[PDB]
């Protein structure tokens, strides 16, 4: 325990704070705690958010400061995910500075790792499964940003953005939002698309499971008998999908609810 | 407009292209104002409101609750603001610019197109915030005139800041330090 109050300390106001923020962030994976710490503490969610603040005017292309906010951000992803700090950190309103972050369309590797740690908080905001998580993202223009990442940049923040969605499909207020309008659902339904197409890995497993899921919806479930890639119903993902239980059922049943 | 859009050359200096120029800086400052001052003022108030009472709970002397309030809001407003406008307005600006080597001189301008969306970001949110803690800073003046030395607040949750610890954490009244945080920035 007190060797993290002293840095916490630091964050708030001794001098280093980067240390601080790189210590502290190697050890929130254990106790099962300090997320509450973190909120509870004073000064310390003004602080984490003065960090972020300042990367903005460095937003028009970094370095090691990449690197510095990174590491708030993994700390903000702690709080989130986090029952007793979870609701309170997503109703105080902080998460929606994260969006100019992933708004950035530069393919330096600074800002790969900048989109891909902030797509770690909303990420861990969906991973506990609260519906008012996704009557708030929903608020935003986050689904078609998601999608921007999705066909594009790096397989790893892809298979961040397409848990997102996924999560945001599996909510009844969700597949609402998203397949209301052809303008959304042909949104989903290309990149979708186009990955299977441009593509062992999870990033086929999740895109199975966003078309079971758009198998519920009968509007959706007509238009997919056509809009549905060819290469699902073909045998070519098979072999790949023999060591995937779960994909498989997936897969199947979607082949199943295809058609009639 | 004002101060003659200096410093550049061209579209500055040639009168006849500088008319239509400053007709399309204010055509795309009033098209993204009124989008961006709503929803950015709207974070603003909301966020600060929640982080503010949940440090300050403890705290007395509303002016030190003001001050720290004021200055934590609009100052997160203004960042939230140049932030979000800067690039629609540019793409704007070209875009209503070709319709009736630009990039050069925009951005050298586009300062004082920025200027009034945070100016005004800023000042409705210090106004929405001050109305909402109208109940926050009268529940105070309560407490202040009826019961003096008895201990503050405690309004409605402090569980977990109940513990024991060093300056990171609810205190009596907030100290120098702790309140000289949220003094700067």
């Amino acid at each position: 325990d007190p060797n993290v109050y002293h840095w916490i300390c630091q964050l708030t106001y001794g001098p280093q704070k980067e240390q601080a923020l790189l210590e502290l962030g190697r050890k929130r994976e254990q106790f099962d705690d300090l997320a509450v710490v973190l909120w509870s503490s004073f000064g310390v969610m003004t602080s984490l958010l003065n960090e972020i603040i300042s990367v903005y005017p460095m937003l028009q292309p970094s370095n090691n400061l990449s690197n510095r906010v990174c590491n708030a951000l993994v700390l903000l992803q702690c709080v989130a995910s986090h029952p007793e700090t979870k609701h309170l950190f997503l109703q105080a309103h902080i998460p929606l500075f994260l969006f100019p972050f992933l708004n950035t369309t530069s393919r330096q590797r600074t800002f790969e790792y900048l989109r891909l740690t902030s797509l770690g908080v909303i990420g861990a905001l969906v991973k506990n499964d609260s519906q008012d998580v996704i009557t708030f993202l929903l608020r935003t223009d986050i689904v078609p940003l998601c999608l921007r990442i999705m066909e594009s940049s790096s397989e790893l923040s892809k298979t961040v953005a397409i848990f997102i969605l996924q999560k945001i499909l599996l909510d009844d207020v969700g597949l609402q939002y998203i397949c209301a309008t052809l303008e959304r659902f042909y949104a989903v339904t290309n990149v979708l698309k186009d990955m299977v197409e441009h593509l062992p890995g999870r990033l086929l497993k999740h895109i199975i499971r966003c078309y079971l899921r758009l198998s519920d919806d009968l509007e959706a479930r007509r238009l997919l008998k056509i809009v549905l890639p060819a290469k699902l119903r073909d045998n070519t993902f098979t072999e790949v999908l023999r060591d995937d239980v779960g994909s498989k059922r997936c897969l199947a049943q979607l082949l199943l609810t295809l058609n009639e | 407009p004002f101060n003659n859009l200096l410093g550049s050359t061209i579209f500055v200096t040639h009168p006849d292209l500088k008319r239509v120029f400053q007709m399309a800086l204010a055509k795309s400052v009033r098209e993204i104002l009124l989008e961006v001052v709503e929803k950015s003022s709207g974070i603003a108030v909301v966020t600060t409101t929640k982080i503010i009472l949940k440090d300050f709970a403890t705290e007395v002397d509303e002016s030190k609750l003001k001050t720290a309030a004021i200055i934590m809001v609009r100052h997160l407003a203004q960042s939230l603001a140049r932030a979000t406008s800067i690039e629609p307005l540019k793409e704007g600006i070209r875009s209503t610019m070709q319709s009736l080597e630009l990039d050069t001189a925009i951005n050298e301008n586009i300062g004082i197109a920025l200027v009034l969306i945070e100016k005004a970001s800023m000042d409705k949110s210090t106004q929405d915030l001050a109305d909402q803690l109208m109940q926050a800073i009268a529940i105070r003046r309560y407490h202040k005139e009826r019961r003096a030395d008895q201990p503050f607040i405690t309004q409605n949750t402090n569980p977990y800041s109940l513990s024991l610890p060093e300056p990171l954490g609810l205190k009596g009244v907030t100290p120098q330090q702790f309140r000289v945080y949220e003094e700067f920035g």
